[PDB]
């Protein structure tokens, strides 16, 4: 029931970037550094990218949590600039006030 | 000169309120809460 | 005429362990409104004061942090709305109290803090020199 | 022209409370916010999650009592407490006010996990704080 | 009405009475200071404006001072100017000219003239531009004249006070001396001017010289001094912060004019106003506006 | 949570694998977000990985256990 | 560079303080300041981003057929789907696109 | 046609001026027009016109009273609360005396907010501080100690910090500051060999 | 029943007083006694400290209550009473 399809491709690739983390940081901890062999390196590397794409944290999208708007959010409200301003204006979120200085 | 360190009341979780509830009777032109 | 006739209390129960010594509490409140923050500085001093606690106040800069939105939902880049949140503060440091005291303080005037206001208390607990470190084991 | 939560005026007889009345630029300056909770503060935490609860509990108690609001809801936030005080109108029996209410805060309090308290103030109509 | 305003007056009443029991003092000698206060403590609100936070005063101040219908049961007027629709001006200005006539009969400084606003307020009706041009060219005509007392006190009532706008302390030993501060644009200076001294200026406990390399610097720190003809004759001990050398500079030529005004004569005191040295500069940096390259540069508007 | 070399006895004494896991260990414990399961599990999995991988290590003349 | 006294300080201070106690280069460095802090997927913020609108949108939809939850806005949709049904607007049956 | 319910008149009404506030307000709530009896306004008025009446008065609904926390309340409350502490020692009447007899002092941080969730990771830090003069030591292990604490200690203060944060719990983190405590210590009073080549 | 009603209200006795029904009886009774047995000044008071807070009064206990009123010649208190039963 999320807001679009793409909200919920968000939400499929999150899941699974949970899912995956712990082996997706222990093998980038095999690979980032110069101790280990070579060898075991290349082997970390073709065993990372053997994982699913979608695992992958950087595909994640900070969309809006209420308009599925990709740009304009705010990351401490997680809402696009139209609907912070729609409930800011309204005095719905507190202590946000017009700044005037 | 010697300094004492005195000893450690304690008390229920619930005891401040308590004490404070023992502070407010009830309100005779209320009706109940 | 319907008062009462007996009173109960709380078991206050004066356990063997010694009591913590707290050399400062450092109650930092933030909030938006001064006014709150001024009326919840009354409230606490007042209660140090009938409690036999020394206090004193100071109240930190404010800080206004400040952003700026797009106005317009399409086009019109040149005109913004700049928004705020003014965090204003009130430090009330309170010296020299015991464990049980600095308890009951804290609880009595968490419990009533407004709503809008965070705390954030800052305990000096002094402590005593473990017996490893008074003489050398060496 | 500026739009943002603005009543604008049409023949000087449509009645507007005194939230409505007033401009977004008026906001802590003659009119208090409707939520007050400690996210939005210096160095605090959980900001968004506190914005969605309201967005949720505003639309819930609109839903849950259809046309009995006579204004927006006030959120205030305790500790883990959280008291919705609303101003309705007078115009269901009180019976259906109360279920209403004790429906409202058990199904509140069992999904945010918190004791939500529901204040209702009574009305007998909406009040005008001017004409517009 | 008037049966409304009398149950305002005794709700009020009532309701002092029960703030005086809230507060835990004396009924009887509950101030409106007192009542402010208590609602001000009970009823926190940030709101910047005055008139927008809670309040419980006076029925007769918190109702407009226009009162109920202004005739009784029968319908007559009590007011026997009521039909101008201006009777509380036109009485004043008969009240006016009957003094005047007066006058005939008979026969500037910390005060300005109180604006239009204040002069509605004052008798709760709704005036013009030219009335009240009218009504203040009869108040002058009336000072010019001859006025006497009554007639001061009469005016006195539309007079407004301007706003127009030193200590000397001993160390431990004994060395008179004054002490001042001063601001300029972000820099913050504390000045020390001792009574008698031989022109030895330490900030920040190094000598200008060495503090103030550049020479306009110096030469704003002489300036006090050298309008006075006091060169060589103070020590001077100043701490600033804040700003750069130039905003340094000037809060602690301000902060030393400050202090040397304890010791100079009221007549190089008024000097040493005259000559700008003791204003506070209000010049501060202007904030960028949203859209505009700076405070006041808008964007170059593109080429068509 | 911080002296977490008493985990890494499955691991050789010497030898650039000691080297790796000590930095790892040193993660750990600076880490205050994973409970000791966590970072004990961290350990352990390291450990399988290279138990698996031991013919690669040998290959680069780099003993295991 | 420092002394020898210096330096094995350091290292005897790294080895109290938990540090290592072994020479390592910023890049083998990085494995330290990976484990040293949550995953960015695993942070709170990351994987909770978005409110479960499943629950909710379920929930809403649950008190509405109980009847506890006038939703006004799926009322104007309903009135809406049945005067485009009664005009003729209705979706047809799966795999029976009208374009062949 | 069923009756229509008529609203009583509040019961502000039947209260009395000299009677028990407190009873009125024992916790906080959110301000009842029918339970105040005090004729307070608020809003900005409109042009001739006074602030709004408080029955429907939102801005007042939305104002964190302290209609609970009257002076008499406070008084009240404080001295029920009495039973509860425990006096200070009267004997360390000064910071002196409280470094002469207690020389370590422990800094924690408990955060109070608004939420379901009460945890906050930074409530774990612990900050140790110490008097190297209040320590027992000598010249060459203060030297030593000074060389590897390093920044932890202040010259012109004469105060080791110690900030341990990187334990989950607040009571880790003390534990683990006392134990480097006590291992600085240990290895300041120790001398190693290669020591001499300072 | 003035010693009854001080051991109810000694220590936490008070929520012994049964349900609802329970509760509403015993306070009828006590009230009707106070109003046939004691002077009109403390059955104000009394009246006053129950009612509404206590229980809702029954229209036999405000027959009572006028009763006791007309025999302390106090009717001045009989349009408030109207008032109280409105």
């Amino acid at each position: 029931h999320y807001v679009d399809w793409r909200m919920w491709r968000d939400v499929k690739r999150r899941k699974m970037a949970y899912e995956y983390a712990d082996e997706r940081l222990r093998i980038n901890s095999l690979r980032k550094n110069t101790i280990l062999p070579k060898i075991l390196q290349d082997v970390a590397d073709e065993e990372i990218a053997a994982l699913p794409r979608d695992s992958c944290p950087v595909r994640i999208r900070n969309r809006c949590v209420m308009t599925s708007r990709p740009r304009g959010v705010k990351r401490r409200w997680r809402l696009s600039r139209i609907v912070f301003r729609h409930l800011a204006d309204h005095g719905q979120l507190s202590g946000i006030q017009r700044a005037t200085w | 000169e010697e300094v004492v360190i005195p000893k450690k009341k304690t008390w229920d979780k619930v005891a401040v309120l308590q004490a404070l509830a023992s502070t407010v009777n009830r309100d005779t032109t209320a009706v109940p809460y | 005429v319907d008062v009462p006739k007996d009173l109960t209390k709380p078991v206050v129960t004066i356990s063997d362990e010694p009591d913590i010594l707290y050399k400062r509490l450092s109650v930092l409140v933030k909030g938006h409104d001064k006014a709150v923050l001024d009326s919840y500085e009354y409230f606490a001093v007042l209660a140090a004061k009938e409690l036999g606690i020394s206090i004193k106040v100071h109240e930190p800069p404010r800080k206004i942090e400040r952003f700026t939105l797009l106005q317009s939902v399409h086009i019109y880049k040149k005109h913004r709305v700049q928004y705020e949140m003014r965090t204003l503060y009130r430090c009330l440091e309170l010296e020299h109290l015991t464990g049980s005291t600095a308890d009951v303080y804290l609880e009595y005037i968490q419990r009533n803090l407004p709503e809008g206001v965070a705390m954030e208390v800052t305990k000096t607990q002094l402590e005593q020199l473990p017996e490893h470190i008074k003489e050398p084991i060496w | 022209k500026n739009r943002a939560a603005r009543v604008r005026v049409s023949k000087g007889d449509k009645p507007v409370t005194y939230e409505e009345a007033h401009a977004p630029h008026y906001i802590a300056h003659r009119k208090g916010w409707l939520s007050l909770h400690t996210g939005n503060l210096d160095g605090e935490d959980h900001a968004a999650e506190r914005t969605v609860e309201d967005v949720f509990l505003r639309k819930f108690m609109w839903g849950t009592f259809p046309g009995c609001l006579a204004d927006q809801l006030v959120l205030k936030r305790r500790g883990n407490q959280l008291e919705i005080c609303a101003v309705v109108l007078r115009q269901l029996s009180p019976h259906k006010y109360y279920f209403l209410v004790g429906y409202s805060e058990t199904l509140l309090s069992y999904f945010y996990k918190c004791p939500v308290r529901l204040h209702l103030q009574t009305v007998p109509s909406k009040v005008v704080y001017k004409y517009l | 009405t008037e049966d409304f305003i009398k149950k305002q007056i005794e709700e009020f009443n009532i309701g002092k009475r029960h703030l005086a029991n809230m507060m835990g003092e004396d009924p009887e000698t509950f101030t409106q200071e007192d009542i402010d206060r208590a609602i001000a403590y009970l009823f926190p609100s940030g709101l910047f404006e005055k008139r927008a936070r809670p309040v419980m005063k006076h029925p007769e101040q918190i109702f407009p001072r226009q009162r109920a219908i202004q005739w009784g049961e029968d319908g007559r007027p009590f007011h026997y100017l009521f039909y101008t629709g201006k009777q509380s001006y036109y009485s004043l200005m008969h009240d006016v000219y009957g003094m005047l006539l007066n006058l005939e009969k008979h026969q500037v400084i910390g005060s300005r003239w109180l604006i239009k606003e204040e002069l509605e307020e004052m008798l709760v009706e709704k005036l013009s531009d030219l009335d009240y041009m009218q009504f203040i060219r009869l108040l002058e005509k009336l000072l010019t004249s001859q006025c006497g007392a009554a007639e001061e006190e009469f005016v006195q009532r539309f007079r407004r006070s301007v706003t127009l706008e030193e200590p000397v302390q001993y160390d431990e030993q004994g060395m008179a001396f004054s002490k001042s501060e001063g601001k300029r644009k972000t820099a913050k200076a504390e000045a020390i001017v001792y009574k008698h001294g031989s022109g030895r200026i330490k900030v920040n406990g190094i000598d200008y010289q060495l503090y103030f390399p550049i020479t306009q610097d110096r030469e704003q720190l002489m300036f006090p001094f050298h309008f006075v003809d006091r060169l060589g004759k103070h020590d001077v001990t100043c701490t600033v912060s804040g700003g750069g050398r130039s905003a340094q500079a000037g809060a602690i030529r301000l902060a030393m004019a400050k202090a040397l005004c304890s010791f100079v004569t009221e007549d190089e005191v008024e000097w040493m106003r005259q000559a700008g040295l003791l204003t506070t500069d209000p010049r501060v940096r202007e904030r960028k506006k949203p859209g505009q390259e700076g405070a006041r540069r808008k964007f170059t508007w593109k080429k068509r | 949570h911080i002296f977490l070399e008493k985990h890494l006895e499955s691991f050789p004494k010497q030898g650039p694998i000691r080297h790796f896991m000590e930095l790892v260990t040193c993660g750990l414990s600076k880490n205050p977000y994973l409970s000791v399961k966590q970072k004990v599990e961290h350990i352990e999995w390291f450990r399988n990985y290279f138990n698996e991988k031991k013919d690669i290590l040998k290959e680069s003349n780099i003993q295991f256990n | 560079s420092l002394s020898e006294y210096a330096f094995r300080m350091s290292r005897l201070s790294a080895r109290l303080f938990g540090e290592v106690t072994r020479p390592t280069n910023s890049k083998s460095m990085k494995v330290v300041k990976l484990f040293s802090e949550l995953p960015l997927a695993k942070k709170k913020e990351t994987y909770d981003w978005y409110p479960n609108h499943h629950t909710y949108a379920e929930l809403m939809q649950t008190l509405r057929f109980l009847g506890l939850y006038r939703d006004e806005h799926q009322d104007f949709m309903d009135e809406q789907k049945r005067l485009k049904k009664l005009r003729g607007k209705e979706k047809p049956k799966k795999g029976e696109g009208k374009r062949a | 046609r069923p009756p229509r319910r008529k609203a009583l008149p509040p019961r502000t009404e039947k209260m009395a001026v000299d009677q028990d506030w407190p009873s009125v307000y024992p916790v906080a709530a959110p301000f009842k027009p029918s339970a105040v009896p005090l004729p307070v306004r608020m809003g900005y008025p409109v042009k001739k016109g006074v602030p709004m009446a408080k029955e429907g008065n939102l801005e007042l609904l939305k104002i964190p009273n302290f209609l609970h926390l009257t002076p008499v309340a406070i008084k009240k409350h404080c001295e029920a609360l009495k039973d509860f502490c425990t006096e200070w020692p009267a004997a360390l009447d000064s910071d002196e005396k409280c470094e002469k007899h207690f020389p370590i002092e422990i800094d924690s941080t408990d955060y109070v907010s608004s939420g379901p969730s009460v945890r906050n990771p930074r409530a774990r830090v612990v900050v140790l501080r110490v008097k190297l003069s209040s320590l027992n030591l000598d010249d060459h292990a203060k030297k030593k100690l000074i060389k590897l604490v390093g920044e932890r200690y202040c010259k012109t203060t004469d105060v080791l910090t110690i900030k341990t944060d990187r334990c989950p719990l607040r009571r880790q983190n003390y534990d683990y500051a006392v134990y480097l405590l006590t291992v600085l210590y240990h290895e300041s009073w120790n001398t190693e060999e290669w020591e001499k080549s300072k | 029943a003035y010693q009854v009603h001080g051991l109810l209200k000694t220590g936490d006795n008070w929520k012994f007083i049964g349900p609802d029904q329970h509760r509403n009886f015993y306070y009828s009774k006590f009230f009707d006694l106070i109003c046939l047995m004691e002077q009109i000044d403390v059955t104000l008071k009394w009246y006053e400290d129950l009612i509404p807070s206590a229980y809702f009064p029954h229209s036999q206990t405000m027959i009572h209550l006028l009763q006791a009123l007309d025999v302390a010649n106090r009717l001045e208190v009989i349009p408030k009473i109207w008032k109280d039963s409105k």
